[PDB]
RNA sequence: CACUAGGGUAAACCCGGUGACUGGGGCUAAGUCGUAACAAGGUAGCCGUACCGGAAGGUGCGGCUGGAAA
RNA sequence: GGUUUAAAGGGUGCGUAGGUUGUUCGGUAAGUCAGCGGUGAACCUGAGCGCUCAACGUUCAGCCUGCCGUUGAAACUGCCGGGCUUGAGUUCAGUGGCGGCAGGCGGAAUUCGUGGUGUAGCGGUGAAAUGCAUAGAUAUCACGAGGAACUCCGAUGCGAAGGCAGCUUGCCAUACUGCGACUGACACUGAAGCACGAAGGCGUGGGUAUCAAACAGGAUUAGAUACCCUGGUAGUCCACGCAGUAAACGAUGAUUACUAGGAGUUUGCCAAGCUUCCACAGCGAAAGCGUUAAGUAAUCCACCUGGGGAG
RNA sequence: UCCCAUUAGCUUGUUGGUGAGGUAACGGCUCACAAGGCGACGAUGGGUAGGGGAACUGAGAGGUUUAUCCCCCACACUG
């Protein structure tokens, strides 16, 4: 379902955001042990935006842990300029997203783990809401098969078999 | 049954989600009214009426993109139920999709589209969603 | 299921039927 | 109930139209009324039969919304039928 | 001479207060007596009902697994 | 927005008001749609103008997106009249059952009494004691009497639920399948209300064998108002009448239609109608559900809104 | 055009008629046959409040209040 991209060597534009950072533990006899936990989303201001999480025993590793993980799992999105083609609405755990095109001049009115995945896939002009848990994990990703889940007037007419729509 | 209109999208839904290609409804006039404007939007590959002793069959053959093996239809909502009936005038016809959708709606000039609707200026009760 | 639940209504019930069975034959 | 297929067929061609019309709504009423009055008849005698009774109640919707439909259809079949019976109470 | 505000009378109702004495509850510490539950918590646990005990509780009858072991 | 497990499905039905209503033809115009007309200071929105700017003041264009009146339209809902058979019901046939109520009959076991044989213990526990026994127990044989429960079959099946199991009969009820029969939407749900509703408990009268709350005794313990042992009264049984509760549970309300595979299983002919376990899509916070959904949808009812106080 | 059903029945000029009187005016408004009227689409009773446009607030739906401003109502120590 995903539109997938292979290694993008040559769309080597690919900008990484951090998302957040956690302080994991884990129990044994000995006592505590910690770990970090990274979410990164890698975005080449188009399309194309990959999700990772590194985990490590450090910040430094565990941010590039992340970096490579999302430049190994990427997909392309079909973002026309700076807005989304119609409104999409996504679920993934307990986060439930919501996104809206708006006007030419509104900028992004969303913050945190919407806005840095907005910013990683070059989207400039919508409204996004979140109306269910903040977790990073799964906004992203809610956030994320919000947009894998559009379609351009072009894709519309082409799965429709027509040509246009009164579009 | 309660309503046929919402058991004519939910067979259509469930006949897609399964990825039949065929799927086989009672029939009535609206519901044919409904497959013509499907048919003419290019939501479904085809669709045949058969007049048996019954009220009759209509039987859809659904449209599938060979190049993504994904249905042309990926939402069917059932507005104005039983329970709830919606009218709405030519000035508040609703857009679905952004424009890149239909609704199916009833007018006094006949079973038709929103953006139909709009043109002739009439008004009544949206039956569907489509996209 | 954790069973504390169950535990405070089962106190509760206990004290309400000592509070009736103390009550009772005293007018 | 004494209830067998010579009763049954003597009240169908009692009421309604031939002998042949066991659906009529005229039909199914009498047919009604009669095994009525018989399970009371064995209920007074096996008062705890609570499983015939309900059985009873259920035979005596079905009469009602019998009448119910006679009501809404034609008015004059209901009198007829309901003087014919006795059943108002 | 009727009509009536207001006055007296009685009742009964409603709304409040106070009262010898006599009961729960919440919160804080921790004095005293035990160990009921959490592991098969050392008698599996719990639900309903009845009787009985300084208290957690115990026992009878039916039910449940939100129980091991088998 | 929710209700298997976080708060949240009524114990289960029947049913009043109410809510919803298969298909088709013809009317009507209540809902619905459209046109025209009337009506609806200041403040608030684009453009100006004046306050030296600005608040502010003021003018004008853009809102009137409610209400009322009057003309048309007829797709849908409503109302009226007619039609159809798929839903629903009635009939006929086949098959099936721990389904209900009532009357009869039976054997194993247990308890008591009487008689015969026989004498040093029996019973019980982790070990004991209380207890019963030379004024004759336990054990064994026969006679007599009474109450309660139905081994094997036996894990499935039936019922609205609670529940239903020796055999037999009578009187009822009902499910499932088909019909070349009949009626022709007569349907679904259901606040009130009514009926039924395990065990325990209450009243009156019978009965009272086993077991056994309370109670009494003997043990174990620092104590033991318990767990163990020996007794033992209500109760446990029947009839009638109250009461109306449960972890009354699938912790999952009732209808309707649709959507994959495997493995078993009951019934009348491959196939329904069931009854059990893995498991696609999908759903879910997860455990998990998955054609008997917790999936996809429609109708109606019940219930939830942090914990304690507090049912 | 607000809450309470831990408020379910209320009503005897009360519902209608004939006539008369009275009023600026119709009318049980008042005065001399029939038994009707209102009620789970919430009567009756109890509690609380002047009502709108404004104003504020929010993307909207909506929510809060009517201090100053405007309109309507009620009142002038208590009857
Ligand atoms: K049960
Ligand atoms: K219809
Ligand atoms: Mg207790
Ligand atoms: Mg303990
Ligand atoms: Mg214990
Ligand atoms: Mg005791
Ligand atoms: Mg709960
Ligand atoms: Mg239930
Ligand atoms: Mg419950
Ligand atoms: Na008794």
């Amino acid at each position: 379902i995903v539109y997938n991209r292979v290694k993008s060597t040559n769309d080597l534009e690919l900008k990484d955001r951090l998302v957040a950072i956690n302080r994991v533990t884990k129990v044994t006899k000995g006592g505590r042990t910690f770990t970090f936990a990274a979410i990164v989303v890698v975005g080449n201001e188009d399309g194309v935006i990959g999700w990772g999480l590194g985990k490590a025993g450090e910040v430094p590793a565990a941010i590039a842990k992340g970096v490579e993980a999302a430049k190994k799992n990427l997909i392309r999105v079909p973002v026309h300029n700076g807005t989304i083609p119609h409104e999409q609405a996504a679920s993934y755990g307990g986060a439930s997203v919501f996104l809206k095109p708006a006007t030419t001049g509104t900028g992004v009115k969303a913050g945190g783990a919407m806005r840095a995945v907005l910013d990683s896939v070059g989207v400039t002009d919508v409204l996004a809401k979140s109306k269910g848990s903040s977790n990073p994990h799964n906004l992203v990703k809610a956030t994320i098969q919000a947009l894998a889940e559009m379609r351009s007037p072009l894709m519309v007419a082409q799965n429709r078999g027509i040509s246009v729509e009164k579009v | 049954m309660t309503d046929p209109i919402a058991d004519y999208l939910t067979r259509l839904r469930n006949a897609i989600m399964a990825g039949h290609r065929v799927v086989s409804v009672p029939a009535s006039n609206i519901k044919k009214e409904i497959t013509k404007i499907l048919f003419d939007k290019g939501y479904i590959l085809n669709y045949k009426f058969e007049e048996n002793d019954s009220q009759g069959i209509i039987k859809v053959a659904l449209k599938y993109d060979l190049a993504h093996k994904v249905n042309a239809i990926k939402k069917l909502k059932r507005v104005s139920r039983p329970g709830l009936r919606k009218y709405v005038g030519y000035r508040d016809m609703p857009r679905v999709l952004n424009g890149l959708g239909i609704a199916i709606v009833s007018t006094p000039r006949g079973v038709m589209t929103d953006k139909e609707a709009r043109e002739l200026k009439v008004g009544g009760e949206v039956l569907c969603y489509v996209y | 299921p954790n069973g504390k639940k169950r535990k405070r209504h089962k106190m509760a019930t206990h004290k309400r039927k000592k509070r009736l069975k103390k009550n009772r034959h005293k007018k | 109930m004494y209830l067998d297929s010579a009763k049954k067929a003597e009240l169908f061609e009692k009421y309604g139209k031939s002998v042949k019309d066991t659906g009529s709504p005229e039909s199914q009423i009498a047919l009604f009324t009669f095994r009525i009055a018989h399970l009371t008849e064995h209920l007074r005698q096996n008062k705890k039969d609570f499983a015939t009774e309900r059985s009873l109640k259920m035979l005596v919707g079905k009469r009602r919304r019998m009448l119910d439909y006679l009501i809404k259809v034609d008015i004059e079949r209901y009198r007829a039928i309901i003087k014919e019976l006795g059943i108002r109470r």
